[PDB]
């Protein structure tokens, strides 16, 4: 239509799992936007395809009051490599209902990285073993590198007086 | 009290922990001698170091870096100068490069002898901790001279290049130290795979399969150690790391003694890299390059674009330009990325730092599953985390 | 000779960290010369004992 | 000698060479507030370390 | 020596403006503040990089601006004068204070020449300045240390 | 066996014995220490020890606030209409805050912050690490200029060939900074 | 090979070397000795010097 | 489990102290104010901290008795003990060993 | 209306019923309501707010911001 | 009131009476506690390293006495050698009060003074080791030379000889305590012991395992 895809949307294409297709990086890698109904449709044939290698599961949000984002960046690792094919999978998820599918099943590499994004963003990852906070005290209710998170009141993070 | 039941112990290993590697807490839960679960509680050293850095600029950022792999120091900044220089497609010299593969070398030596004290006095010999010490600290004048003060906070990285140039009596102070250092290497070699006591304590404790390392998702010297052979300057051709020749270490066994052998064959590699570099330096020497600008000032083939430490001194009001964007880096312990992305105001829109330390970590509690309880600190001492770049 | 507070100045004794190195003295205290070097990055001023300066016109 | 074979001093500073060093490292621990644990026992932690030594 | 009797109380008591010589290591200072504890003497043991004026900040009151680190805005936080406001809360039982300026290697000349008056213009009030190092702990009065 | 286990004593017991031997010889080397307080080692030549400041020298940029991570030093100036120009009327660095990155003294336009040498501030209390201009505009402890310390010189400042800074009786650093002025 | 076995069962019972009373293993927090401050540990650390004695 | 919220002077535990052994409870709410004494304080302003203290736990008895909670407690009797201090009802302990002014230095109103 | 840079505070009834009061706690704290506040970076109907207590800076929308004169 | 934050007025006439005999006896007790005081083997961030080159060969650690004491009970001296965050500043005042009461904590680094870096924008740092411990000496840097840290034990060794024997009743905490009940439900521990063995990581659940 506007944009055209890549070598991970045509192949995606061929699978009947049509995905919109961003555009290029600025590093120059594929960006790709799945919604929260085809990822494990899309990451089961990414993995069969090679793509191993689960890189920095991120999650970004795109504006305050928009919709929060899970980055799924992923390469094909192999025994050798001369920039090898990668491709960045964003998973757009609103503030109501985060939820976005777990791929701890795909890769186990998502574990401690989608608790980082349930412990900071909102977004829960249904079917997650063990979805708890890490970073933080788990008995802290508020979604820190939110925009919107307004930090308490304690006396530990005042001034030094 | 404490009374005697028969259902497996839980034991707290507690923040406290008194180890180098920083405030970690595994409530590991143990059947007499063998572990059967193991949860590890991290985040005692979580600061914020990514909602600090959507209100920094990059120049105001820089100082924060080289605390999150505070082993390391300049790997950090590494990425962090990377990832505006590599988006708005600014141009380092081949000067700047050099000194950055002398910098970083220099820190994966100090990251790995900062790993290597502390695990042979957890797998055994601690008459080697007060003597790695004094090995780290020869680099450790290396980094006060260039740049400011020890081993981290060392604002050497810049966006067009680095911070400046080396000191006059430098180069030739490797040469003493990096000539005098690679006869220790060795030393550390045959300190585990001689005396036998501490090959059976390393041998099978805690060995991960190649096919479970690559979905676990591990880099660096705990990946190759399992016969991998993915290494993230050969693999990205990262900043004139091309223009030497080295051998990336692996090792196909995937246990704690793999493990070790690949970060003392990466002090061995990394002084390989260092050599080629100083020879291979453009300028040479700064006192050599400094007397060239002296004697054809005007317009020489030094002055130029190249043989210089920056390529544009950017001001503080430097603009990220807009696109997201993930860089690696390929520190002492893995892969230290950041996923930035940017709009077109000073601070970034989200900057996530993906940690070596934190993916190499959520193997622990798979790798203590049918160990003793004296093995679960060679574990955890070989996966070489550094709490501060798990938590940041 | 004396030394005024503002001119350059270069060190000369050789037991010393600076032996070359100059610069713009600054904050001239009755026993001390603060010498500030401007090297490289950062500009750092360390003080000598009213001697050991020889200043360059 | 376990400074001697890590090529650092020792205590220096007190006394002529640590001389005293045994001596303070010993005085300290009797001037110091010594507080039992807040739920254990009061007979058998003291004779602790009488029994062993 | 080791049994040094109240000697040190003695000589603040007439120079008014001493200069203790400490060795380097440190421990063997604070023994004599406490012979001047010990005589009523109240002890605020200040750093003396940290003062600025030392008529701004020991006699009158000074304007502290405090770290705002780009969330407050300048604030100005009045401090009452140092040696004037802790002379008005020690009670009248006790005798006056005394300044216990650590780190007195790096106070000018100048500096050591105005905490020397101002023990004299001051009733109940006494300065010991740690200036330099030795290997016995000797003291003079400040007016001769600034002679030399 | 009787004679296998008495045997079986004999091939550890020796290889304990020459690991003493090893261990004895590392007391013959000679303590390569720092004894602190009477030989302080001699910072580098861009060691950020902590900052000066010239009041007579600042004309009121803010850069120093704008380029610090944390906005650290508090310009107060006022801005005097009659002259039409910011005299500032107190500066201050609060010190405990600092990390000692030395961005101010590093984007200076006047070269009025610079680091000292000094790393030896350490208080009893924290508010007396507020410097003020007139406090951080002092003179720094150089170390050789003590009467107590003998100052040894640190690693990438001995000659070349040596790595400690004990037996150095004399010398510079490792390299000449210009003798291919007269030479080339 | 007695002063052998003497000297291994001796340095077995009062030394530091194959002692797990430092928990670098983490089998503890710190051991028996964790818990014993003052003049309790004070037997604890110089009744060990003079078990080696 | 002691869930406690223990900053300088404001050491809230959940349960109840039997002469320093504390047992965790679900009813009670003990408060030492002050245990390392740097305020100097009087049966007039302890009243007003512990009246302060009834008006919080009556306030969030609501929420869930968490560490987070214990927390939100302690740190508004740590903004209302500072709030004692800059009106100069108690003031700072100089018979403590250490005078490192926690709650901000001395200063004069309006200079 | 609401400018670059002056004292805003934030309305308390629009505030917990949007999405800026799922990230937070719902117990606001003080600082919000006193008019101190210092707006930077506003960016279409959302506003960044610098209040003077040292944590990171909230964006909430202008409908929740009352300037404080 | 007059003056905000105010100095209360010491109403006791502090009467220290000390006569040949006692003063050479107070001697022994303080130099026998600043001349061997041992530090817990403690930190968590970045300082640590800087603290941990102090063991080493090249700084001595044993020089002053200093014997590094993993445990809270044998360690008076606690040097904070890390950033505290809102977790471990619930753990760092557990080893505080886990020791012999004299204590003498010294900050270490920008961190622990006033929350160095971290003090500007920062969800989860405790703004100063002070707000939780009372301390003796600062120590500016990030991180600070081990020499610098040296200087500190100097000045943490001054500090001690002052302290006199007849005040060491004011080194005890006094219990102002207060009691109140609540209406607070409590929660189960959400930090269990099991990880592996959790009935959640042995097989993806139904309802996700029909889109993979
Ligand atoms: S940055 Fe330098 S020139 Fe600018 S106001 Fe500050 S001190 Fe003055
Ligand atoms: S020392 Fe560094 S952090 Fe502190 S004000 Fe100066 S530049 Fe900023
Ligand atoms: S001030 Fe620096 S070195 Fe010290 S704890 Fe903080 S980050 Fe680490």
């Amino acid at each position: 239509p506007i944009v055209e895809a890549g070598p991970v949307g045509r192949l995606l294409q061929s699978q009947n799992l049509s995905v919109e297709s961003l555009g290029r990086d600025a590093s120059g890698v594929e960006m790709i936007k799945v919604d929260r109904d085809r990822l494990l449709a899309v990451c089961q044939t990414l993995y069969a395809d090679g793509f191993n290698y689960l890189r920095c599961q991120a999650a970004y949000d795109s504006g305050p009051g928009q919709d929060l984002v899970s980055t799924y960046h992923l390469i094909k690792l192999s025994d050798n490599a001369d920039r090898p094919p990668e491709v960045r999978i964003k998973v757009f998820v609103p503030r109501d209902d985060p939820r976005v599918p777990s791929v701890y099943w795909i890769w186990k590499t998502a574990d401690w990285q989608e608790r980082e994004s349930y412990d900071m963003f909102g977004i829960v990852y249904e079917g997650h073993p063990n979805l708890k906070r890490i970073l933080m005290p788990e008995d802290w209710v508020g979604w820190p590198l939110r925009k919107d998170y307004i930090t308490p009141d304690f006396y530990e993070l005042q001034e030094a007086y | 009290k404490i009374e005697t039941r028969t259902e497996p112990m839980v034991i707290n290993m507690g923040p406290h922990h008194p180890s180098m590697h920083g405030v970690l807490r595994l409530m590991v839960t143990l059947d007499g001698e063998d572990v059967i679960d193991c949860e590890p509680v991290i985040g005692y050293l979580h600061r914020g170091m990514e909602k600090i850095a959507e209100n920094r600029t990059n120049i105001m950022f820089i100082p924060y870096v080289s605390r999150w792999d505070y082993a390391a120091g300049m790997f950090n900044e590494a990425v962090t100068v990377n990832a505006p220089e590599k988006l708005a497609g600014i141009p380092v010299p081949k000067r700047a490069s050099y000194i950055r593969v002398i910098m970083l070398e220099l820190n994966r030596i100090a990251n790995h002898l900062l790993w290597l004290g502390p695990f042979l006095a957890d797998v055994g010999a601690q008459t080697p901790f007060f003597y790695i010490f004094r090995e780290r600290e020869y680099i450790y004048d290396l980094f006060e001279a260039a740049t400011g003060m020890r081993f981290i906070n060392n604002n050497y990285f810049r966006i067009g290049g680095v911070a400046a140039d080396l000191t006059y009596g430098w180069v030739t102070k490797c040469r003493d130290f990096c000539d005098y250092f690679l006869p220790k290497v060795d030393e550390y070699e045959r300190l585990i795979t001689n005396n036998p006591i501490f090959v059976r304590r390393l041998q099978g404790v805690g060995k991960i399969s190649r096919e479970e390392a690559i979905n676990w998702g591990l880099s660096g010297p705990m990946l190759r150690a399992s016969g991998v052979k993915w290494d993230l300057r050969k693999v990205d051709h990262y900043e004139c790391y091309d223009d030497f020749d080295w051998d990336v270490p692996v090792a196909t066994e995937g246990d704690c003694l793999a493990r070790y052998i690949v970060r003392i064959q990466e002090m061995r590699e990394s002084v390989k890299i260092i050599r080629q570099a100083l020879d291979g330096l453009p300028g040479g020497p700064y006192e050599n390059l400094e007397a060239k600008r002296m004697l054809e000032g005007a317009k020489s083939e030094w002055n130029g674009f190249d043989y210089q430490y920056i390529g544009k001194k950017l001001s503080p009001t430097f603009k990220i330009p807009k696109g997201e964007h993930y860089v690696r880096v390929e520190s002492g312990k893995g892969e230290l990325g950041i996923y930035l992305i940017g709009d077109d105001n000073v601070f970034p829109w989200r900057w996530k730092i993906r940690p070596p330390d934190f993916n190499n970590l959520q193997v622990l509690p798979q790798l203590l599953k049918g160990m003793k309880v004296a093995d679960i600190v060679a574990i955890l001492g070989s996966i070489d985390v550094i709490m501060g770049s798990v938590d940041r | 000779m004396t030394i005024l507070p503002g001119m350059t100045v270069k060190v000369t004794n050789p037991n010393d960290t600076y032996y070359q190195f100059q610069g713009i003295v600054q904050r001239i205290t009755d026993g001390k010369v603060a010498v500030l070097f401007e090297g490289g990055n950062w500009d750092k001023l360390v003080t000598f004992q009213a001697s050991e300066l020889e200043p360059v016109v | 000698i376990s400074a001697a074979v890590q090529q650092r001093i020792g205590p220096e500073y007190i006394g002529p060479l640590g001389i005293l060093a045994p001596l303070a490292d010993g005085l300290k621990l009797i001037f110091k507030e010594d507080v039992l644990p807040a739920n254990s026992d009061r007979w058998l932690f003291t004779l602790g370390p009488a029994v062993v030594v | 020596g080791l049994l040094a009797g109240y000697q040190f109380v003695k000589d603040l008591e007439s120079a008014g403006a001493l200069a203790l010589f400490v060795p380097p290591e440190g421990g063997f200072e604070g023994r004599y503040q406490r012979r001047l504890r010990s005589k009523g003497y109240t002890t605020l043991p200040m750093s003396a990089p940290g003062l600025g004026d030392l008529a701004a900040y020991l006699t009158q009151e000074h304007g502290i601006r405090p770290a705002h680190t780009g969330k407050e805005d300048i604030r100005v936080y009045f401090q009452p004068p140092l040696v004037t406001y802790h002379l008005e809360n020690l009670p009248p039982n006790a005798k006056g204070l005394v300044l216990w300026l650590i780190d007195g290697k790096r106070l000018s000349k100048q500096e050591f020449a105005y905490l020397a008056q101002l023990t004299q213009t001051l009733p109940k009030f006494k300065v010991v300045v740690e200036v330099g190092g030795d290997r016995v702990v000797r003291w003079e009065p400040l007016a001769d240390w600034v002679a030399a | 066996q009787i004679t296998n286990y008495a045997k079986e004593a004999v091939q550890s017991a020796k290889y304990i014995g020459q690991g003493l031997s090893v261990t004895f010889d590392h007391m013959r080397r000679r303590p390569i220490t720092v004894q602190y307080p009477y030989e302080k080692l001699i910072p580098s030549e861009r060691f950020r020890g902590r900052i000066h400041f010239e009041f007579d020298k600042c004309i009121a940029c803010e850069v120093c606030v704008r380029v610090c991570p944390i906005n650290l030093p508090v310009v107060d100036w006022v801005f005097n209409k009659e002259l039409k120009k910011k005299e500032l009327k107190h500066y201050s660095i609060d010190f405990g805050v600092c990390i000692f990155c030395a961005n101010c003294v590093e984007y200076c336009p006047t070269n009025c912050l610079s680091v000292t040498e000094e790393y030896e501030l350490a208080t009893y209390d924290r508010h007396e690490l507020n410097y003020d201009s007139v406090a951080m505009g002092r003179i720094p402890y150089k170390v050789t200029q003590d009467p107590m310390v003998t100052p040894i010189r640190e690693f990438a400042y001995l000659p070349a060939g040596v790595m400690s800074g004990h037996d150095l009786p004399a010398g510079a650093q490792r390299a000449g900074e210009r003798p291919e002025a007269i030479a080339n | 090979i007695g002063f052998l076995v003497f000297w291994i069962a001796a340095l077995a019972e009062c030394e530091r070397l194959p002692f797990d009373l430092p928990e670098a293993e983490e089998e503890l927090v710190a051991g028996y000795q964790t818990e014993y401050a003052g003049m309790k540990f004070a037997l604890f650390y110089l009744g060990a010097y003079v078990n080696l004695v | 489990m002691l869930l406690k919220s223990t900053t300088r002077h404001v050491h809230i535990y959940a349960g109840h102290v039997v002469d320093g052994e504390v047992h965790p409870d679900t009813e009670t709410l003990t408060l030492n104010v002050d245990p390392d004494n740097e305020l100097e304080w009087n049966e007039a302003a302890l009243a007003k901290v512990e009246a302060k203290f009834r008006e919080l736990v009556a306030n969030a008895a609501g929420e869930d008795l968490t560490e987070y909670n214990l927390r939100r407690i302690g740190s508004d009797l740590e903004h209302f003990i500072r709030s004692l201090l800059m009106q100069g009802e108690i003031g700072y302990n100089l018979n403590s060993r250490v005078r490192n002014y926690s709650l901000g230095i001395p200063r004069v109103n309006h200079s | 209306a609401i400018k670059k840079g002056d004292l805003v505070k934030v309305v308390a009834e629009k505030l917990a019923n949007s999405l800026e009061a799922l990230a937070s706690d719902h117990r606001y704290p003080p600082y919000l309501f006193e008019g101190r506040g210092e707006v930077v970076d506003i960016r279409g109907d959302y506003a960044q707010i610098k209040f003077p207590v040292p944590t990171p800076t909230v964006w909430l929308r202008l409908d929740q911001l009352e300037v404080a004169q | 009131p007059a003056i905000l934050n105010p100095i209360a007025r010491p109403e006791v006439p502090q009467e220290l009476a000390e006569n040949i005999i006692l003063t050479s006896l107070n001697d022994v007790y303080d130099w026998a506690r600043l001349s061997s005081l041992w530090p817990l083997m403690y930190g968590t961030a970045c300082c640590f390293i800087e603290f941990a080159a102090m063991i080493g060969s090249r700084f001595d650690f044993d020089r002053f006495g200093l014997v590094p004491r993993n445990s809270p009970r044998q360690a008076d001296l606690i040097i904070t050698s890390g950033t505290i965050t809102m977790k471990m500043a619930p753990a760092l005042v557990r080893l505080y009060e886990q020791m012999p009461s004299p204590k003498y904590v010294i900050a270490m680094g920008a961190c622990t003074i006033t929350g160095g870096m971290f003090s500007s924008d920062s969800y989860s740092a405790v703004r100063g080791v002070d707000k939780l411990i009372p301390v003796d000496v600062y120590l500016p840097g990030c991180p600070p030379r081990p020499e610098a840290i040296m200087d500190a034990i100097v000045k943490l060794r001054k500090k001690i000889a002052n302290e006199h024997i007849n005040e060491r009743g004011n080194l005890a905490q006094t219990h102002r305590l207060f009691t109140a009940k609540h209406k607070m439900k409590p929660v189960p521990p959400i930090l269990t012991g099991q990880y592996l063995n959790a009935p959640s990581r042995q097989a993806p659940p139904p309802a996700l395992a029909a889109a993979m």
